């Protein structure tokens, strides 16, 4: 999974 | 289980000290960001002045978050890394948090550090692989790339194409080489995934330091420890607690409150104050003396 704010 | 039970005799650093000293207390999971930098000269992103984000004007970008994301990086990474030059220490000495964490592996305490920060701080104290997880990778090595080729390179490659003004591209197939830090919208390392796993089976206490716990899916460890494993965070400000309207959240204050104690200060501080409680003072004041003058000697 992504790294996301 | 998925039992709520208190297992802190007070929700206080003394409580926690206690904890740590009990049998019950085998295994520390450590989650850290850039607050436990920020007095080795490594602004944090989120401070209000201080911060980076408070400081990317110069850089020219159409929005402030761009110089951190992937999509802008690739079509533009100048501003990235016109900004890693402007932040590139001369010199690289761990903190007194760090120390601590050096502290809880030779004690035989840490199941693992889990870091946001690039910065190789953790490797510099002496977390080794079996210790550290490095949730949005590091500096220490850069890649190529392109698919076909993915060259590596050190840090001492990457620093003088920095420091020179010259966009790093690899000497096998000049594709750009990018720093091995995870931008936003890329995809976190598989250690980290693997890692989480089981790691959370078995924690006995999570030591939360120096993050606001605003980043996803990191801020999302807190939840996945067992509903009975006690959370110290060390931290300016209080973070981690559910929102009243998006709402395992952190539970400091509340009437429900049972496992969460949240020290206010300096991270330094606050684990120079635990270290006490736990009669690792005089280890830690001699360990970081030590370590800072080597540092200053090399
Ligand atoms: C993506 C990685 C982007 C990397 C950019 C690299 C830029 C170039 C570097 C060049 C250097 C060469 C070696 O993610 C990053 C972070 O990992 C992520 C999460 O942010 P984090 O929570 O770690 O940081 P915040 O600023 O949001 O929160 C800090 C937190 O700490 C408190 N605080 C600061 N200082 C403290 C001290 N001394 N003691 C205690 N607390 C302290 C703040 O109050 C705050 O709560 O986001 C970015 S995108
Ligand atoms: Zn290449």
């Amino acid at each position: 999974p992504k790294k996301t704010g | 289980g998925s039992q709520k039970e208190r297992l802190l005799d007070e929700l206080t650093l003394e409580g926690v000290a206690r904890y740590m000293q009990s049998e019950r207390c085998r295994r520390v999971i450590c989650l850290v960001g850039a607050g436990i930098s920020t007095s080795a000269g490594i602004p944090d992103f989120r401070s209000p002045s201080t911060g980076l984000y408070d400081n990317l004007e110069k850089y020219h970008l159409p929005y402030p978050e761009a110089i951190f994301e992937i999509s802008y990086f690739k079509k533009h990474p100048e501003p990235f890394f016109a900004l890693a030059k402007e932040l590139y220490p001369g010199q690289f000495k761990p903190t007194i948090c760090h120390y601590f964490m050096r502290l809880l592996k030779d004690k035989g305490l840490l199941l693992r550090c889990y870091t946001q920060n690039i910065d190789t701080l953790e490797r510099i104290a002496g977390l080794e692989q079996e210790d550290l997880v490095e949730a949005h990778g590091t500096f220490y090595t850069s890649h190529c790339v392109s698919a076909s080729c993915r060259h590596e390179y050190p840090l001492s490659w990457m620093k003088e194409k920095i420091f020179s003004e010259v966009t790093p591209k690899c000497e096998d197939c000049q594709s750009l080489v990018k720093p091995d830090i995870v931008f936003f919208g890329e995809s976190l390392p598989a250690r980290f995934f693997s890692c989480m796993q089981s790691d959370f089976l078995k924690v006995d206490l999570l030591l939360v330091m120096g993050t606001s716990l605003q980043v996803q899916p990191f801020a999302s460890l807190i939840s996945k420890a067992p509903l009975s494993t006690p959370r110290l965070l060390i931290n300016k400000e209080k973070a981690g607690q559910s929102d009243p309207f998006l709402g395992g959240g952190m539970d400091f204050d509340s009437k429900k409150a049972y496992r969460d104690v949240a020290w206010l200060g300096e991270c330094d501080q606050g684990c120079l104050a635990l270290a006490e409680l736990l009669g690792w003072k005089k280890e830690l004041e001699d360990l970081v003396r030590r370590e800072h003058a080597s540092i200053d000697a090399q």
